[PDB]
């Protein structure tokens, strides 16, 4: 809608959209198996339901989603809810994994597929990256010089390539933007897609349950931002975490806003 | 000017004949960067054919194509390569000791000299030799080789042996072209170089005979036992890989093209018609866009860049335009010659004039005017006009569309230029001025007589309009009487502006088009939308 | 460049027709055919994809813009149909024993659904409006439903005894269930094998085009029995081979793309 | 005649031309042998004529012409009458055969013959098709490129061509319009002609005696039209069918209209 | 571009004679000769067709516009003559035993007939005007007619004993029957071998030109025994060979095409 919008400053503030956005929206928590394990119960979901029922979120609005592992979740996340919350455990050995997950679900991507054998791909701008998903993505890449020959590599020998990943489930590969790269990837087990980053996804809310903030959404090491839907909690149990979430859900839904672009269930749009 | 380009095509048509003679006696996009290195290892062959008798005479010692298949290292990968060497243009000598059966005779044997040329087709399993399907430029810089002939003894069963020795020539690389190697199921695209021969010091000779101090290289033992001759250098090549939205660079070039077949080219033209502007178009319609300037901005393919102008000309001299021109010239000639038995078909005018000979009539004055106006299209490309010369606007549209249109190809631009020249502004009007009285006419059967200063119609004086249009210069109806009068009424107009619009002057035209005059913008847009194809 | 906002548009009826978008939208778009395995089996060729692409090349669709995506059967294609292209054509064989499956498939792909998840074990749901339904996908869905009165008691069914529930599906690879809009239902599903989503039908996806290759037009997209409509992108052919079908699709692809309009969502 | 017509709206409606078009026209039914067999009578034709004689159609105006089966009729239908009615049964196997029969008789075609061994033909517009008739037409096609070479086929090995028709008595082949094809055909049994479709033949009238309306006259899968002279009946006998026809023949002839193009005894015009 | 209407035409006497259409119709039309097997027999040359085409090339007709179509005999040609070209020439031999047969052939091809079918078994037909005739074709026809009186009884014939009928044809491949116009007739015909059609004679077919290669002019196109006309496209020739005849045709083809005019229907 290229058309403009006009307004004023004398108009009166309307009633609160809260207490109706709850009825007309849904909420979905994503929780790790560790939580249900430490809980050791089978009615905690109905308990949180009846608690939300006091906080104003009606009965058939809340949903829960167990995800066994951060990487297992990173493998093709399917988010279709008018409000999403994700409880992310801290693990220093998974810093880049749960930064890539953040960069993937917090923001909106427009993705084209990739045929490594029939084509040689590149980047255009500083927002055109290669996201690879799957069970074991071992990627290697050769940059080609001005005369379509390899730089520190050979177009025929895959050993000479530069290994950027090693048996990962999700990789966000950024390379020099303006050169042609040949690739070699485990195309049987992983699909790699050339995606452009767009305006953010205001529908999700990541909540790091452990240590100090580490998530670098921005792939350039100059911004290092911290957004409003990127939260942090200190934990020794999980019931306290869920009670916190319940008691302060209104603040989280103030930090979030329903998307504008379109309807979809994935972490990224497909446009071929 | 923009009609001068058509006049120049017609003029230079005579090159199509010799081009066809040569061909007979012979027979979004992107860019990828070769200038890769190569080493060519090759060799010659021979074909010796002896006669019968006692065994002292041969009837042929000639050259023969020679394949070779080897492997070498380049940028750290072992690449398997394959060469094919042959020759052309050699001097066939002969030795003859007598007519007896026992006298040494070589009835014919070949020697390559400075008037010969060798060809070495080359191929390998790299990426360039599968990507070189659409080339923009090709040229190679290779070192030279010195190839020398070795000892060769003729097997005479009786007596002493003749010993062929000496001989040497230098191959320097001069000329690169494409070729093909034909396999059993598929074909391979290959790159054949041409080396020129320069004779050298060692003089070939035939011992025990009266032949010595004879330079060149014969076919007896050209390799002198060497397994191969080896040149080394770099080959520079540009590609026309049909890429897309700026990523996913192909490899193997991954495409097919319109060779599988105009139905959609017409739609492209009808989509590009109205986007064209008017002020800049009139600025471009005054330029003598001769062959170079018309065919420079086309990022052609290596064959189209060689035959583009001739390619369009060989079809441009097949069309209604060219045939009508030749018909008019034949009519004029036969009229100037046949007077004694004079062709008395018709003459609307003072006397017989081929411009005023109505015929093929399958109002009377309307018919006469349309028939006389169907030859002012020939006046346009016969230089007896004064104004914007409608074919000029047509050619400007053509040159403004064929620089944008993605769908342009060697087989494709020919007969597009001609369909344009034939179907651009099919209906079009003209005028002639005489003592401040304008007589118009149009191929649509419409005529308008009117005075310059005070536009008010008048009976159309036929047999005077014809007498004037025959010899006096003509003008075009870009500013035709209807729009002219609408303008003189609404947008009140001065004497000089009106005279210049009658003369169809680009200065006043573009001045109105910049003054935003809808009664001219509409007319020019009509002309564009008629230049649709 | 407002996003997620709607504003009045304005215009006039004296505007000149701007452009002619065919042969440019072709170059800048991608087309995707969805054919059955029967067709490749009858064809018995390893180059027919490249052949059809070279043919489309004449119609203007370039080489790397046309795609083919086989599907074993209507059921296998209805299980999570991931249509992601700028233009989609689907060929669909007729079988009177599959009318409802290949009407559900049409209702699913032709129309744009907004689907929220469902958790059966905890919550008891109801349909609000006439465009609210429950679409269940998976290997084999088996749905059972018990409507409930105002005091959360069953009506003709026992909330504890699942056997009393009323069966609406039996091992189907796709169900689209419409029940009485205004009453709460308790559901039973083979959740370990199939997933059910509470969906609302928005306007129609103008990106796809279904082509029934055989029998008469039977697709009752709209659940209500009164309309039984037939849209523009619901086509019909009669066949005895498949090469003729593909040649016809190619020769009349422009009409198909004039019948289809790129997405709004 | 390229000259124009003129008229007015004050002129009055003239008397009925029905009850005179019967007297000065002829009618011709085309029924299947199944009807005669089910009936098992000899003077049912005289019966129908004496019935028609009440509706106005005189004695020597009605004609009944038998056809053993749909394909046997499809092979060179010799319709030569001023009004033609055809009754055609429903069969899911013969669906396309009796759609092609419709496309052939309902419409007027201008046909040029073809010399396959000596030439290679193409199509131009959306209405130029290739119609082949005969005992069994088994057609195979191989498209070519500008330089006379195969696309997915080999010009020598007939077994690599694309078989569009396998043992069909009437075939109407539409191929891609713009490219040159090579054809392999059983010329000893079938003759194939390049025919352009003119305006409709308003002299015939099809009656589907059985199932739902399946006839797709226009080969493009967007129109799927239902023309005026294309009726549908449900049957358990044939006497009821013929009585319905006779009782509602005036409507059939009101939906039909005598031709304009020319007099010709064939189902398609021949102009070399 | 109105069809099926007759509108008034206008003109003048001041218009000039346009250039000639010959050497343009010769290219944009087709020619078709019909010769007897006797000619090919006497000739015994396998290249005479290409020879005559190359000779026509000088007179203007291109190579792929002329056709030669053989025929074994006048009767075997009279049996279902399917003439479809733009200019047809027929060569015809003179044989007093075939006078009426090769006059019926002329009256058939030269003229344009509007032909409805006939049901002998059921109906008893009659001729309304002097131009409604009954033309019968097949391998061998045997027609027998019986007129009727006012009360549907025979006149010198019995409606049951077919033998009493009057025999107008005896083992003929083509017959054209004109009977008393205004009385109901009953027919017996061997319909297994022959088909009979009730035809009405219209304006002449200006597309065909008959050439009687032999004896005096006997062809009476019109059935009334008062006119006995000789038309423009009804030619005669004297012969002793066939190469000379074909050279005559080739040298005077322009006269033939001037004596013929393309169809109106
Ligand atoms: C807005 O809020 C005020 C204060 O609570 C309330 O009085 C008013 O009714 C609200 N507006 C509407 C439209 O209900
Ligand atoms: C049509 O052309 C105008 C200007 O010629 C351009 O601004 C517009 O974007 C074009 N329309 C489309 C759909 O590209
Ligand atoms: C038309 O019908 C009217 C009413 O029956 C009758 O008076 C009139 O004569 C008819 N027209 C002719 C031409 O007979
Ligand atoms: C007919 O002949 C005249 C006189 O030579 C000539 O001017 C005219 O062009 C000819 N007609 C055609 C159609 O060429
Ligand atoms: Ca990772
Ligand atoms: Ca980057
Ligand atoms: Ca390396
Ligand atoms: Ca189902
Ligand atoms: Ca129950
Ligand atoms: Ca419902
Ligand atoms: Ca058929
Ligand atoms: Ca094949
Ligand atoms: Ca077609
Ligand atoms: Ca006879
Ligand atoms: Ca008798
Ligand atoms: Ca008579």
């Amino acid at each position: 809608i290229n058309l403009p919008i006009t307004g004023s400053m004398d108009t009166a503030y309307a009633n609160s959209t809260q207490e109706e956005t709850f009825l007309t929206s849904t909420l979905c928590l994503y929780y790790p198996t560790e939580a249900a394990t430490e809980i050791n119960d089978n009615s905690w979901k109905d308990t949180l339901s009846q608690l939300f029922l006091t906080k104003g979120w009606p009965t058939g609005s809340v949903y829960f989603k167990e995800y066994t592992d951060i990487a297992s979740f990173s493998v093709d996340p399917q988010l279709y809810c008018d409000y999403n919350v994700v409880l992310m455990k801290y693990d220093a050995t998974l810093q880049l994994d749960m930064s890539e997950l953040a960069d993937l679900i917090l923001n909106e991507w427009l993705c084209n597929p990739m045929d490594i054998t029939l084509y040689y791909y590149q980047q255009t701008d500083e927002a055109n990256k290669w996201i690879s998903m799957g069970s074991s993505c071992t990627i290697k890449v050769c940059p080609l010089n001005t005369q379509t020959l390899g730089i520190g590599c050979l177009t025929t020998d895959t050993a000479t390539f530069e290994e950027v990943a090693t048996a990962e489930k999700l990789v966000i590969t950024d390379v020099v933007d303006g050169v042609n790269h040949k690739l070699d990837v485990t195309t049987a087990t992983c699909t790699i897609r050339n995606c452009k980053k767009l305006g953010p996804r205001e529908n999700v809310a990541v909540i790091q349950v452990g240590g100090s903030d580490v998530l670098d959404i921005t792939a350039d090491p100059t911004t290092a931002p911290q957004t409003e839907r990127m939260m942090r909690i200190n934990w020794k149990k999980w019931w306290q975490v869920f009670y916190t979430v319940v008691d302060y859900v209104n603040q989280i839904i103030q930090a979030m806003s329903k998307r504008s672009r379109s309807l979809n269930s994935a972490a990224f749009y497909y446009r071929i | 000017m923009a009609s001068l380009i058509y006049r120049q095509l017609l003029t230079n048509s005579y090159t199509v004949d010799l081009s066809d003679e040569i061909q007979e006696i012979g027979s979004l996009w992107k860019e990828m960067q070769y200038n890769r290195d190569i080493t060519i290892r090759f060799k010659f062959a021979s074909s010796i054919v002896k006669s019968g008798g006692l065994g002292y005479k041969w009837s042929e010692i000639s050259f023969k194509p020679a394949n070779y298949q080897y492997t070498y290292t380049r940028d750290g990968e072992e690449v398997t390569a394959h060469t094919t060497c042959s020759v052309n243009g050699m001097n066939d000598f002969n030795f003859n000791g007598g007519s007896l059966p026992t006298d040494f005779v070589i009835s014919r044997y070949e020697v390559i000299k400075e008037n010969s040329y060798v060809y070495v087709d080359y191929w390998d399993d790299s990426q360039a030799f599968r990507n070189m399907v659409y080339v923009r430029s090709l040229a190679a810089n290779l070192n030279s080789v010195i190839c020398t002939g070795g000892d060769y003894s003729f097997a005479l069963p009786v007596g002493q042996w003749p010993v062929m020795t000496g001989g040497a020539v230098s191959l320097h690389s001069a000329g690169v072209t494409l070729s093909t190697q034909f396999t059993d199921f598929v074909s391979l695209n290959s790159l054949r170089f041409r080396f020129r021969l320069t004779v050298e010091e060692p003089s070939f000779s035939i011992t025990r005979t009266r032949v010595s101090r004879l330079y060149g290289l014969p076919a007896a033992n050209p390799n002198n036992g060497k397994e191969y001759y080896e040149v080394a250098g770099r080959f520079s090549l540009i590609s026309l890989v049909p890429s897309n939205d700026d990523y996913q660079t192909p490899i193997t070039n991954s495409v097919t093209v319109r060779q599988d077949l105009l139905g959609e080219l017409r739609e492209e033209f009808n989509a590009l018609s109205q986007e064209i502007a008017m002020s800049q178009l009139i600025d471009l319609a005054l330029l003598p866009l001769d062959m170079f300037s018309m065919f420079s901005g086309i990022k052609s393919t290596i064959d189209a860049a060689k035959s583009m102008a001739t390619s369009v000309m060989k079809k441009f001299k097949k069309s209604g335009l060219a045939n009508s021109v030749s018909t008019l010239t034949d009519s004029l000639s036969d009229a100037a010659s046949s007077i004694s038995r004079g062709a008395s078909i018709r003459s609307v005018g003072s006397s017989a004039s081929a411009w005023t000979d109505v015929s093929t009539q399958i109002s009377s004055i309307s018919t006469q005017t349309s028939t006389i106006s169907r030859r002012l299209r020939l006046k346009e490309m016969a230089t007896q006009t004064e104004g914007m010369n409608f074919d000029d606007i047509s050619a400007a549209v053509l040159k403004t569309k064929i620089d944008r249109s993605t769908q342009i190809s060697p087989n494709t631009l020919p007969d597009i230029v001609t369909e344009a020249s034939e179907k651009f502004i099919p209906n079009r009007a003209y005028r002639v001025i005489n003592n401040d009285e304008v007589f118009e006419a149009g191929t649509d059967g419409r005529f308008f007589a009117y005075r310059v200063e005070t536009f008010d119609e008048i009976p159309f004086d036929v047999q005077k309009f014809a007498d004037l249009v025959t010899d006096s210069p003509v003008i075009s109806a870009i500013i035709d009487f209807k729009t002219l009068k609408n303008l003189n009424d609404n947008y009140g107009i001065s004497r000089q502006q009106a005279f210049n619009l009658l003369r169809s002057d680009p200065r006043v035209l573009r001045e109105f088009i910049n003054q935003d005059n809808p009664i001219i913008r509409n007319r020019i847009e009509q002309l564009i939308m008629q230049c649709r194809l």
